């Protein structure tokens, strides 16, 4: 069978500014099968209050999800998204870049 | 609302062609069904139409026009066994079946040699009734119900003698009144002029 | 109007992890989920507020019953496929049906199935036949095409019923589906390439491209995905590598909902 | 093989009595239905079962309950019978539901009559009348008539028996009963049937004719308080011999 690895993209809802409240998004897409585990990271630590949309379906039969949380970006805090899938031998971490 | 409309009753002659109409006003359309139901029996599936056009199935054909919202069931070379009710039903947008009231199809047999007569049957020692039989008349003759409360007249029945390939219409009248006589039993009906009345006694 | 579509998905899993549903069905209008059902809740529920406000409880109760039946049939079909493939373990079965109402008034309609995330059977509503990808699908194709009446039913539902549902749902949520939020577009440099980003736009359909002295160069351009921002709007970007040996006039071109935009880089 | 099997064929009920209609299908179908058929209107859905493990109300659920006991069986329950529930009940099944072209397979049907008082129930009076001699000489055919009269409700099955064997050829029975008092709502019924044979067959003195009427009426548990005989389920018949 063909198993497809998830594409991970980390970004803010609005153009980020230090001190301004924003939303950190982790959009995970293109994976198959549907079981997947996503965590938002702050300085390497898991963020507890993280929301996500329901599992969504693409025309090419793959799935996608959106994980997000409310945050205030600072120059010191580093943010990342950690994803685990059957196609990944170990969790993959994608850091927020700007 | 949603309604299905078809004629209550249709009468045609054996060997002829009959067209049973069904018009529908429904919220959405997922197909139209025709069912046959003989008297006292279960309905059985006849046909299904969902796209426009005519589909044939032996002597039966079914047509559908989605734009006009109507369908017809076409019966060719009518036989006596086609006597039944024909039910049309439509599936709406929620896949719910909406049933028409049904059309009762009555088939007039072709009587090759009409011999209309009213016969007096022999009395039964266990019954006070006198029984009369109006039989062998042409299918165009109608049998009227009794206008006397103590006289009972049944509607016409089509009998089939299979070994002789012979069909005949007949109706029965009976009463226990003293003045009841087969000569006047069917007086309220329009019977053929040449009806044979054998002598009593 | 713009182009709009209605789609329903079904997902079946044969040996699911504990707590994970073996059956899920979700409907969409454009990119918006509208309905949801799974084997755990066993209830059809709205996923858009304008769906709950315009569909009486009789609607949700009726399709809840139909979905419980569709859940059982999906399990029987996946059971049959995995037996014919002689496959062990957990495998997925998927279905997608829907239609499009194009801007010019024309319509499209589609129905297809997948096994393990790959095309399995594809319906052609003009030739009234199923396209099979392998011999397991060929066996299913033979059985489905023997029931000609159901093929005709699918053609009518795709071309007539699906379009009627779409126009109905389109009116319910027209404040959401038919609105226009123009994009905010900017250009910045990153090490060296020119990134032109748009955000805050709806509908998500947007076209961003770079041009060099008035000429497209698609092979050179890096296209980013149209991504949800989480507030009902979307964002996207497109980058191009900067030639350090010669000066060129670069310009980001953005088209969205009938409006064209040009940002010349000085 | 059997298709849809539902029971009972007939049933008389008193107002307030309980009743369960059975239905089973052996076609490995998933969807099952309960309909009621009434004069002057189309079939109305009472309850349905889209698949095993789920049921839901139809158009006329009030007064009824159902149980999808398993994939094969789907019973209908009348907890407190009412006169408005006098109807012919049909159970049906289909392979699936939520599809366009799948047709329904119907059971034989169950005729229920709910009465305020069982004192209106009467078995039929049955009599056979021998053919007219004028008919024999005029047509070379002989028509016997069987009259079943005074019965209520219309739960009867009439059959002809010739020389110990049931016959259908040459037989015509009224498709609908006749109200003896058409003005009354609970009028007793009359039913006529004819058996027409050749004159030579009737003139065989060894030939034996019998008309049998099966009447579906009361049972042991039904309370009876009238002076006349309890109108239980029974067979009433009359006979005639050939005449030479
Ligand atoms: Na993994
Ligand atoms: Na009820």
């Amino acid at each position: 069978m063909i198993q497809r690895t998830p594409k991970i993209q980390v970004y803010s809802r609005h153009p980020a500014e230090n001190g301004k409240s924003n939303f950190l998004n982790c959009y995970v897409s293109g994976f198959h099968p549907s079981d997947i585990e996503v965590d938002l990271l702050k300085n390497g630590e898991r963020i507890e209050k993280v929301e996500h949309s329901d599992l969504s379906f693409s025309k090419d039969w793959s799935f996608y999800l959106l994980y997000y949380t409310e945050f205030t970006p600072t120059e010191k805090d580093e943010y990342a998204c950690r994803v685990n899938h059957v196609t990944l031998s170990q969790p993959k971490i994608v850091k927020w870049d700007r | 609302g949603q309604n299905i409309d078809q004629p209550t009753e249709m009468t045609a002659t054996e060997g002829a062609i009959v067209q049973i109409n069904c018009t529908y006003q429904t919220s959405g359309f997922n197909g139209l069904f025709w069912y046959q139901q003989h008297a006292g029996e279960a309905p059985t599936f006849l046909s299904y139409n969902v796209l426009d056009g005519l589909e044939e199935k032996g002597r039966f054909s079914s047509f559908l026009s989605r734009s006009k919202g109507y369908s017809y069931l076409l019966l060719k070379e009518l036989q006596m066994k086609d006597s039944a009710s024909y039910l049309c039903a439509v599936k709406d947008s929620n896949y719910q079946l909406i049933w028409g009231a049904g059309t009762k199809l009555i088939i007039k047999p072709d009587i090759q040699n009409p011999d209309p007569a009213v016969y007096q049957l022999r009395d039964s020692k266990s019954s006070d009734k006198s029984v009369c039989l109006f039989t062998d008349f042409d299918s165009q003759t109608n049998v009227s119900q009794s206008k006397d409360s103590d006289v009972y007249i049944t509607d016409k029945c089509v009998l089939d003698m299979r070994s002789m390939d012979f069909k005949s219409n007949s109706a029965v009248a009976w009463s226990n009144k003293s003045d009841f006589a087969c000569a006047n039993a069917f007086n309220n009906s329009i019977i053929p002029e040449d009806t044979f009345f054998p002598s009593p006694e | 109007m713009r182009t709009h579509s209605l789609r329903y998905f079904r997902l079946g899993v044969s040996d699911p992890i504990h707590g994970v549903p073996e059956f899920i069905s979700v409907g969409y209008v454009d990119s918006h989920p509208i309905t949801t059902y799974d084997s755990v809740t066993r209830q059809k529920e709205p996923r858009a507020p304008w769906m709950a406000e315009n569909l009486a409880p009789d609607h949700w109760e009726r399709y809840t019953q139909l979905l419980r039946g569709w859940q059982q049939m999906f399990k029987v079909e996946l059971k049959r496929l995995q037996r014919h493939y002689n496959h062990s373990g957990s495998h997925t079965y998927q279905r997608m049906i829907g239609c499009e109402l194009l801007e010019d008034g024309s319509t499209t309609g589609f129905l297809q199935y997948a096994y393990d995330g790959q095309d399995f059977l594809i319906f052609n509503k003009d030739t009234l036949s199923w396209l099979a990808v392998d011999n397991v699908a060929h066996t299913i194709k033979q059985a489905w095409e023997a029931n000609q009446h159901e093929l005709l039913y699918q053609k009518n539902w795709l071309e007539e019923e699906c379009i009627a549902w779409l126009k109905r749902f389109l009116e319910y949520g027209k404040d959401t589906l038919q609105r226009t939020e123009p994009p905010l577009v900017r250009v910045n440099r990153k090490e060296t390439a020119l990134f032109c980003k748009a955000h805050g736009f709806y509908p998500p359909e947007i076209y961003m491209t770079w041009m060099k002295n008035g000429e497209e160069i698609v092979q050179e351009i890096d296209y980013g995905d149209i991504l949800p921002s989480g507030d009902g709007t979307y964002q996207a970007w497109a980058s191009i590598e900067l030639d350090p040996q010669s000066s060129n006039l670069y310009s980001c071109h953005v088209e969205h909902s009938g409006v064209h935009m040009v940002l010349q880089v000085p | 093989n059997a298709g849809v099997t539902q029971t009972p064929k007939f049933q008389v009920l008193k107002t307030g009595q309980s009743m369960t209609l059975q239905c089973a299908q052996d076609m490995n179908h998933n969807s099952m239905y309960w309909y009621r058929q009434d004069p002057g209107m189309g079939l109305r859905l009472i309850y349905y079962s889209a698949s095993e493990g789920t049921t839901d109300k139809g158009e006329v659920p009030n007064g009824y309950n159902v149980s999808r006991l398993n994939k094969r069986e789907f019973s209908l329950r009348l907890e407190s019978a009412a006169p408005s529930q006098t109807s012919v009940y049909f159970c049906a099944s289909s392979v699936w539901t939520g599809e366009g072209s799948g047709e329904l397979f119907f059971g034989e049907g169950s005729r229920l009559t709910v009465l305020e008082d069982l004192k209106n129930v009467f078995p039929p009076e049955v009599a056979v009348f021998e053919p007219s001699e004028a008919e024999i000489s005029h047509t070379q055919k002989a028509t016997l008539v069987c009259l079943a009269t005074g019965f209520y409700p219309d739960h009867v099955e009439l059959s002809w028996w010739v020389n110990g064997k049931e016959v259908h050829s040459g037989v015509c029975t009224d498709p609908q009963p006749l109200k003896e008092q058409p003005a009354l709502n609970d009028s007793r019924y009359a039913l006529s049937s004819r058996l027409r044979v050749s004159a030579t067959f009737w003139q065989n003195p060894r030939n034996h004719f019998r008309c049998q009427v099966q009447f579906y009426g009361l049972s042991e548990n039904d309370e009876w308080t009238q002076d006349r005989a309890k109108p239980v389920t029974q067979i009433v018949s009359a006979e005639a011999w050939g005449r030479a």
